[PDB]
């Protein structure tokens, strides 16, 4: 199986370029795409080595960097221009998909705030229509700005089969424990999460060896497909498992979890893992849905020898609905302040359905 | 199955073959498929010697009942395995093969629903019964995706650590045999393949069966909605008569409560076999770590 | 030096003799509701999962031997649910000759007697915040709290702190194991003598009114507060009476009274 | 359990900053909040390490110091400005309280003499209303000055659940045995008391392991919640216990004690402690209340290895009423010398109740 990544807009290319820089170093691959001398599965992302990337002004900064050997602001303008080059950009993907052994997914790195907002919404509709069996995971990044923010939200709630990273929680963590006061400094933090998000697809493990294994575990219902991240070390597994549940680390600005996935990338002791989960159940640090039986999953991994204990948390929290109301509320305030303008309210209508879908998920009778 | 990357590709290639009955199955065909998997996955970067012994064997139904790897070993190294470790690994490999196809089935169903609602989201009369198709899935994938963790941490990663610890310090090749022999008496015990835990495994098989019956009672409700959708598409695109179809559309709404009584009686029986499963675990000690995995947040036990 | 013994007993004073209150102030804070339940109703796999957590969160994390604490719900109280809880400790062969089952239940007898006084004044001090926003019940709470605070300070900084400091020095001048076995069981039979553990069963009944008094105030009457005063003050004049007739055991009165009170 | 400290006004920030400097050195924590190599409980005050502080011009002096990696004059103006930023400053505390494991208290460091006088009185009312189960211990410091001094006294007698440090006794001790003739020199003396006041919450001891243990022992009745400090070494326990009862050391400018707490931070002999108390009872160096049975408490402690015999005394003395009359008397002299001005006499009324409450506490029939 393979995964082809797509990078749209200025935000996509940079956080994508920093994603490949971190991964090329994790493996024994020199910046000129030559293996250095100095067991890790590298066929999923690299093609025998060349990354399976599709980049879409900022391109010149990449071509002048030492990594050259490795390859408007209205949402309507972004959607329109994609319609004009439909066959052009779909000719580099078709060969990228066909030439692949057995395609599995389409990782998308973009921010919903201008062209990547529109051109991103356009490709998301074409992708599902062209292939219905291909997963589309999108590493969206949250910030006329309120309009374009919810328009893509309409497309992300029916097209994308699965991770939010909001800049507000990025700015707060930056000033708190990193002392930045800068785009080039926050990108070092997001790329650390991305390279850690797929740490179970670059190393042959016991379970979660496929992209559909990470997705179907968390997402119970195709509407509730928004996840958040947690990454503590910026020692036993109990210390890491407790620090991840602190809201000071969750990258999100009643309420309960639906399913949690913990990633431990260290050399920790494999028998004490059940002991930590036991004390979590006693102290009751996390609450879950009352309707369906939900559990917490923890998986170990092995760090690359060429490139200490870390930990990442992937969870499906109902509190993510709060972020949508902020985008939703700001829209109505702009709708009273200023061909048919009917595409917006349809988007406004469908996003409200998800919000009510979330608030009804935390009830003991969410079914029907 | 400690590789994971290789067994993933190997379950995607044997799918078109094992669905056929065993009578049409011949060993000489599968070897080309196994050899293809070892070449595509990360298992290619590996010692050529150990890759010479890894082959297939045919147990003696369906293709998912007679396939298993062997890894025959002869020579001096055969004094550590002694024809009994090879008669125990295969006794284990079945339980890890079943608990691996019962998961890739449940991530295929979850893949279907991730494409289902993206087509028929325009029929509000069907989402009422379609909803019970989702909840029963997410209640079922938990029991499997959780037991799949008890296999990794409580059986493989823990019982193997007590082996690599009593080998780097052992010697005289008689502390190695006795450390590798007990390594096959805990995995048999921590898994439910013992002799006195027979009432437990046969209880688990019923839960393993209810996952298959869902896949059969799902595509029937899935396809029956795509046919009626396809006819409803052609019944209006060629014309843009009206009374002879409202009885067909009207009766189609009347068959919905029939299917609802299926998923309402399939679920009420699935929960009756899991809430009975937990009662059997309170029997012989490491199983207590499993009752916590399944009964997290106490959704069962009232 | 190897399989050290002196650095092995300090891992017992941390838990049995309650030398570190950072692990308790954090353990009872977790397992309070789940201990007031009656016995044969609580799941031991839940308490061990709470003990195992109360350690690593507190300051007792820096300890090589912390993995040797086990919960042991005793059948009979200090002659239910809460009054049948006590730690248990397991040691290997070579160190077992010193601390054995004969000389570990004694560590387990003088622990429950210090978990009982630690439990009542943890709650009797808790009613103090409930009343802080009918006005004559405070002058009784002052009489009770200033008695358990005057027993514990006598039981920790007068009996178990001085006698332990002797044992630490009395083990450097040892010449054989038949002497280390003499300075250990010579330390336990001394603590259980200066403590009330060896009779003085009126102490048990005296603490009975104090827990009942906290209960009454937990339901928020004017005529029952004055009954407890006549009941509790009667038992205290009995405790100060018997603690006077002795040949320490005489310095306790100077720990109960300071002002010449109770001079009747 | 945890404790969040609040620092208000110029006096608070400095004596708070000197408090953290003394504590960070006591522990093995470098000024850049990194543990140095080189058993002491540090989770109560430090968050895994960062201090749990909420600071409120002088801030720039802290940001320029090497410790940057560690984070009008009318009372009416101080009370008014707090009302305007009620939701702002209460947003940094809420997260500080929630994010905490299990909050216990709210240590407050301020002087009653201009904005810290008012803004301090404002937070003291909001704190009790928001949380009624949280202890509020205030390290107030005594000095239009007479007005603002008693106004906060009205709030400190009903809100604060529990330590006075008067600058007059600070100036006298400074010129007597330190020869200062300076703010930066007296602060070295107060911070020595603060770091010694909570020496039974940073080390796992037999008794007094919680903040409610130090409070409920001394304070018999919620009205009589003013304590004073004594610190001798600027040898046996009898020498220290006798030097603490000398009025030359008590930091306060008939009369009797209600309860005394002695803190011995040395390596003293644990059996001679009862011998010293015995000789105290014979010579009769201290007199107590006649109504209730009162005793004296002494507790030992262990000095940090990274950072000699010392000693501190915490006692609840009825002589503290004298300080209030000085503030009370000066007010009436100003009330005859110059919207409704009715808030003052209400404060003047309630403070007189405490003074009579004290003078009636030293009678054999204080009850009713």
């Amino acid at each position: 199986r393979e995964i082809i990544t797509l990078q749209l807009g200025q935000c996509g290319n940079q956080i994508g370029f920093e994603f490949w820089k971190q991964l090329c170093a994790e493996h024994g691959i020199s910046p000129e795409g030559i293996v250095e001398e100095f067991t890790d599965r590298k066929d999923v992302f690299f093609y025998q080595y060349i990354p399976r990337a599709v980049l879409l002004r900022v391109i010149h900064s990449i071509l002048n960097s030492p990594y050259a050997k490795l390859y408007g602001n209205n949402w309507a303008s972004g959607f329109s221009q994609g319609e004009k080059i439909h066959e052009d950009i779909f000719d580099i993907i078709d060969r990228e998909a066909d030439g692949s052994d057995s395609l599995e997914g389409f990782v998308l790195c973009h921010s919903i705030a201008g062209t990547g907002s529109g051109l991103g919404s356009y490709l998301l509709e074409r992708l599902n229509d062209r292939y219905p069996k291909k997963l589309v995971q999108t590493y969206s990044v949250f910030p006329v700005q309120p309009y374009n923010s919810l328009l893509t939200l309409k497309r992300l709630t029916q097209n994308a089969d699965c991770v939010v990273l909001d800049n507000t929680a990025l700015n707060r963590i930056a000033t708190d424990r990193l002392h930045i006061q800068s785009f080039s400094q926050i990108n070092q933090l997001v790329s650390t999460i991305m390279s850690a998000s797929t740490t179970t697809l670059r190393y042959p493990g016991y379970m979660n060896n496929d992209l559909i294994g990470l997705i179907a575990s968390l997402i119970p219902t195709p509407r509730l497909h928004f996840l958040m991240t947690g990454y503590t070390p910026l020692t036993t597994v109990l210390d890491v498992m407790r620090r991840l549940l602190q809201p000071k680390n969750v990258m999100v600005s009643n309420h309960c979890y639906i399913a949690i996935l913990n990633i431990i990338q260290g050399e920790v002791d494999p028998t004490q893992v059940h002991k930590s989960l036991q004390r979590i159940r006693e102290r009751k640090l996390a609450n879950f849905i009352p309707w369906g039986p939900a559990s917490i999953q923890v998986a170990l991994s092995r760090k690359s020898p060429y490139l200490r204990v870390s930990g990442l948390m992937m969870a499906n929290h109902t509190s993510i609905s709060s972020l949508f109301e902020r985008t939703c509320r700001q829209y109505d305030k702009l709708r009273k302040r200023e061909d048919n303008f009917d595409e917006m309210d349809t988007s406004r209508e469908i996003v409200q359905q998800l919000i009510d879908e979330y608030h009804a998920a935390t009830r003991p009778d969410y079914i029907s | 199955l400690g590789q994971g990357d290789f067994i993933r590709h190997l379950m995607d290639l044997l799918k078109p073959e094992l669905v056929r009955p065993a009578t049409t199955l011949y060993q000489h065909n599968l070897t080309g498929i196994l050899e293809t998997a070892v070449r595509a996955t990360n298992a290619q970067f590996d010692s050529p010697e150990i890759l010479r012994r890894l082959d297939v064997r045919l147990l003696e139904d369906t293709g998912w009942d007679v396939f298993s790897l062997d890894y025959h070993v002869d020579g001096p190294i055969a004094t550590v395995f002694t024809r009994e470790c090879m008669s125990h690994y295969l006794r284990v490999f079945n339980f890890l093969w079943r608990a691996k196809r019962m998961e890739y089935i449940l991530t295929d169903i979850r893949k279907g629903h991730m494409c289902n609602a993206k087509l028929l989201r325009n029929m509000p009369e069907f989402s009422g019964v379609l909803h019970q198709c989702h909840i029963l899935a997410s209640e079922m994938v938990h029991f499997i995706h959780q037991m799949q963790y008890y296999i990794t941490f409580e059986v493989l990663e823990c019982s193997w650590d007590e082996l690599w610890n009593k080998v780097q310090q052992a010697q005289d090749l008689d502390h190695i045999i006795a450390a590798h022999e007990v390594f096959l008496d805990t995995i048999i015990s921590r898994c439910l393949l013992d002799s006195d835990s027979r009432a437990l495994l046969n209880q688990l098989r019923a839960v393993f069966d209810q996952i298959i019956e869902l896949q059969n009672a799902q595509d029937a409700i899935y396809r029956a909605a795509l046919e009626e959708l396809q006819r409803r598409l052609q019944f209006e695109e060629k014309k843009k008569e009206e009374e002879e179809e409202n009885k067909r559309i009207g009766e189609f709404k009347e068959s919905i409560p029939k299917m609802c009584s299926q998923l309402r009686i399939l679920t009420h029986f699935y929960q009756g076999i899991v809430q009975q499963f937990l009662v059997l675990l309170t029997t012989d000690e490491s199983l207590r770590f499993l009752s916590f995995r399944l009964d997290f947040n106490e959704h069962y036990k009232a | 030096e190897e399989k050290e013994l002196v650095a092995h007993l300090r891992s017992i004073k941390r838990y049995f003799l309650m030398d570190q209150g950072d692990f308790f102030v954090h353990f009872m804070d977790l397992a309070e509701e789940e201990l007031r339940k009656p016995v044969e109703d609580i799941t031991p796999p839940r308490l061990e999962a709470l003990l195992e957590l109360a350690l690593r969160m507190s300051t007792a994390n820096t300890d090589p031997f912390k993995d040797d604490l086990k919960i042991d719900l005793m059948p009979h109280d200090l002659i239910s649910g809460l009054e049948a809880f006590s730690f248990d400790y397991i040691v290997k062969w070579p160190l077992s000759l010193i601390i054995n089952r004969k000389a570990l239940t004694r560590y387990q007898m003088l622990f429950r007697h210090m978990f009982y006084c630690k439990h009542v004044e943890r709650q009797l001090c808790s009613v103090w915040i409930s009343n802080k926003t009918f006005a004559g019940a405070f002058t009784l709470r002052q009489r009770m709290l200033n008695f358990v605070q005057n027993i514990q300070y006598y039981m920790m900084f007068e009996v178990m702190e001085p006698t332990w400091h002797i044992l630490e020095k009395n083990l450097k001048s040892a010449s054989n194991i038949d002497d280390v076995l003499g300075h250990h069981t010579g330390f336990l039979d001394t603590c259980l003598k200066d403590c009330m553990l060896t009779l003085l069963k009126v102490f048990s009944k005296l603490m009975s009114v104090c827990v009942m008094f906290t209960n009454c105030m937990q339901k928020f009457f004017e005529a029952t507060i004055n009954k407890f005063d006549k009941n509790f003050s009667a038992h205290l004049l009995d405790l100060l009476a018997r603690l006077s007739i002795y040949s320490g055991m005489a310095s306790v009165i100077s720990r109960l009274d300071f002002n010449g009170f109770y001079t009747e």
